[PDB]
RNA sequence: GUGAAAUGCGCAGAUACCGGGAGGAACGCCGAUGGCGAAGGCAGCCACCUGGUCCACCCGUGACGCUGAGGCGCGAAAGCGUGGGGAGCAAACCGGAUUAGAUACCCGGGUAGUCCACGCCCUAAACGAUGCGCGCUAGGUCUCUGGGUCUCCUGGGGGCCGAAGCU
């Protein structure tokens, strides 16, 4: 297993129900593809640098997690099927590089 | 008929002619001018002079329908580029700011031949 | 694949035949469905109205299923892919929980042993079909109805498939086969994925023989009769038509369109 | 990849004496591993034709070796490439 | 003029989501800046660059931002 | 649009502006006299598979080495075969210009091709115009990349100026 960090932006507009029921969703996919889920960070809603999808906002969830290297590519298309999650962004771990250092 | 005082004014200015449009806040233009609406046609198209010329004939056009403030917003080089800001301040119309907008690709489709002098 | 022969006769050389990985370990069809004797018959009341009909491999129907909606929720596993003499796709048997069993027209990707169901709900993966609304824009899929409740009637050629392209109300945008642009009523299902068996494109016949095992009868030229028999008919030795070209019935055949103008269809159609 | 373990079992599983990293007969078994994962590999990526360069260079490394092996000793010869399944 | 590695403290070049921390390498034309200005080093330049690009890809940090008043 | 033009497009509503959509190619800034690769060559971002390389620790094998006729593989672009794609660009091809002439140079179009897959082709100013491995023979200067009880010392790589020597 690796570490990742999983990024996932979904529509803005969403009554929090909606937004459960795509979030829960999101831990089926994680759970199924052999990820463990270690931190989580929910940054929610934000202003956007450029419009995605009309919408000048974007609510997002960053994901630690710990599964095999295999199945994430996978993970990746299952996260993206969705209409609602517009952005998905795996990303291998590596821990904080600092300047001034 | 239709009058707006706050609209907002494109420069397309080319290495061969400029020409301007007047539109409203959102982009819909309401008149327009160029190096060819003034007698000159051709290459003195291109010129400041005519540059000019048209954003003179262009803002009047608009005062006429209400005009007073307009942002303004060019988009490419070419000699009568400059001349066409210039002439917009003292006219009549209150620059509200400028923007440049000149397109360009991020190493997009191959241009022509011309163009492509550089390697 | 396609199957290149040695040419160990001409006309071998040429003649190329399927794979059938395709559809392996299922050939006797289904006894119970899939059979109906299909009507050779290449006329109506006595005349013949297709020319060059007749002839080729004595034949049995396999009776497929293409309105899925009947089975709403029910998943099936596929239990075979076998062979269909009756069109260029291939089938697969899928034996429903249900019980009762029918034939897909089998689209690309399938296999053996897979589950597959269809449903507003359906998972968006392959064989599953939905409702053209409940499907993401942008994905392909065939054995399309055109309206509701009327039954699959696009992409269903060996190897082809429709794209989804927008939505709009009720309706939603599709690329064809073709090329044409066509709005597609919500309700009307369609089967993710294309269709498989892609290759078939690429049989060479081989010989003339074999075009007359598929029941297809040699094709006599226009210019080739004598007038009575057709209007490039005629001529003294061999000739160049003489304007333009056209069928035996007469009308113009060199880009003539024929599609009814007034026809209802259009405003639906975009290309 | 191949990891820390897979790689050491086979080190501990060809050693002369335990704690023998190097020698002729673990050398190998080393790189008859990377080569089958490897083999394995371009047999999918067959357009892969860098990564076959050093398949290449391996290949001759461990003949360079056998024939060393071979020369030195017949005997702990067979047993390795019988032990271990090459010569085609 | 400014140095801008200098005007920050103790900062993770790494994290692609420090938008108030990369947003300052970013001219207001939203190019990368060069090290004429950022004055990382070789080695930090790419690493920063690298996470610059996949934040403007999580829609974070623009791509680029036309030029106020000229 | 040019040198100035003309062909060409446009009152059948173009150019200029706004919104909504389709599609293909190439990845701005970072980016450099930079890096990687045996060569050809390799540049948006992500993940997976995988090659070569470098430093340190002095642990193991114990000369197991260098080169390589022939063989075998790779080999830019163009070009070929089957099928897919085709926005931009563009041999051929056509129009306008220029000119004595203009099968060119400049302008308006434009077909293969450019791209994908799969298989061929095997060339080149394939150039450092400098075969590979090793040992030996002043230093100065800036740079990429590693290791140090880190004004510096050490190892690997990329440029410039130059001892001896060679020419």
């Amino acid at each position: 297993m690796r570490r990742y960090e999983v990024n996932i932006v979904l529509n803005p507009n969403l009554d929090q129900s909606q937004l459960a029921l795509e979030k829960e969703i999101i831990q089926r996919a994680l759970e199924n593809y052999g990820a463990r889920v270690e931190k989580v960070e929910e940054l929610g809603l934000r202003r956007l640098a450029y419009p995605i999808a009309k919408d000048p906002q974007g609510y997002f969830l960053w994901y630690q997690v710990e599964m095999p290297e295999d199945r994430v590519n996978d993970l990746a298309r299952e996260l993206r099927i969705r209409d609602n999650v517009r952005r998905v962004m795996v990303v291998k771990s590596q821990e904080p590089f600092l300047a001034n250092a | 008929k239709r009058q707006v005082a706050s609209g907002r004014a494109y420069i397309h200015a080319s290495y061969n002619n400029t020409i301007v449009t007047i539109t409203d806040p959102d982009g819909n233009p309401i008149t327009w001018s160029s190096g060819g609406v003034i007698g000159y046609k051709g290459s003195r198209k291109g010129t400041p002079y005519a540059a000019q010329l048209a954003a003179l004939d262009a803002a009047k056009k608009a005062m006429a329908y209400g005009m007073q403030s307009v942002d303004v917003i060019v988009r490419g080089t070419g000699a009568g580029r400059e001349q066409a800001i210039r002439a917009l301040q003292a006219s009549g119309l209150q620059v509200k700011s400028i923007v440049d907008d000149t397109p360009v690709p991020h190493n997009g489709c191959r241009p022509k031949k011309k163009f492509r002098k550089a390697s | 694949a396609v199957k290149k022969f040695k040419p160990y006769t001409p006309s071998r050389r040429f003649m190329t035949v399927a794979d059938f990985s395709e559809i392996t370990k299922t050939e006797p069809e289904k006894s119970l469905v899939k059979p109906l004797k299909k009507t050779g018959g290449r006329n109506n009341q006595g005349r013949i109205t297709v020319r060059f009909r007749g002839g080729g491999h004595k034949r049995l129907y396999r009776i497929i299923d293409f309105k899925r909606w009947d089975k709403v929720g029910i998943p099936a596993k596929v239990a075979a892919i076998e062979y269909d003499p009756n069109r260029s796709a291939r089938i697969a048997l899928l034996h429903y929980v249900d019980g009762e069993k029918r034939y897909i027209i089998a689209p690309d990707g399938l296999q053996v042993g897979q589950q597959v169901v269809a449903g507003p709900d359906a998972p968006i993966q392959v064989g599953n079909a939905l409702p053209l609304r409940f499907i993401p824009v942008g994905t392909v899929v065939h054995a399309v109805e055109l309206e509701p409740k009327k039954g699959a009637k696009l992409a269903r050629a060996a190897g082809t498939s429709a794209q989804i392209q927008g939505r709009e109300g009720d309706y939603v945008i599709l690329r064809l086969p073709s090329g044409e642009l066509r709005k597609v009523h919500g309700e009307c299902y369609a089967t993710v994925g294309a269709v498989g068996n892609a290759d078939h494109k690429n049989i060479v016949l081989g010989k003339a023989g074999r075009s007359r095992w598929l029941g297809r009868r040699p094709h006599v030229r226009g210019a080739a009769m004598n007038p009575v028999d057709h209007p490039h008919g005629g001529g003294e030795g061999r000739a160049p038509r003489g304007r333009p070209p056209a069928s035996p019935w007469g009308w113009q055949t060199k880009g003539l369109k024929t599609r009814k103008r007034r026809k209802p269809s259009s405003r639906f159609i975009i290309a | 990849p191949i990891t820390k373990e897979e790689k050491q079992k086979v080190i501990q599983e060809f050693a002369r004496f335990p704690g023998d990293t190097g020698s002729t007969e673990v050398q190998v078994a080393l790189l008859t591993l990377r080569i089958n994962r490897l083999s394995e590999h371009l047999k999918v990526h067959k357009k892969d034709h860098h990564s076959h360069r050093g398949l290449l260079m391996m290949v001759g490394q461990r003949r360079r070796l056998l024939r060393y092996l071979q020369r030195e000793d017949p005997e702990r010869y067979r047993a390795l490439i019988e032990k271990l399944g090459i010569r085609g | 003029k400014a140095k801008v590695k200098a005007t920050l403290g103790e900062f993770d070049l790494r994290d692609y989501r420090n938008v108030e921390v990369l947003k300052r390498f970013l001219s207001e034309t939203g190019k990368i800046l060069p090290r004429r200005r950022t004055g990382l080093s070789a080695k930090e330049q790419r690493i920063l660059a690298k996470t610059i690009k996949r934040a403007r890809i999580l829609g974070l940090l623009p791509f680029t931002e036309k030029l106020v008043r000229k």
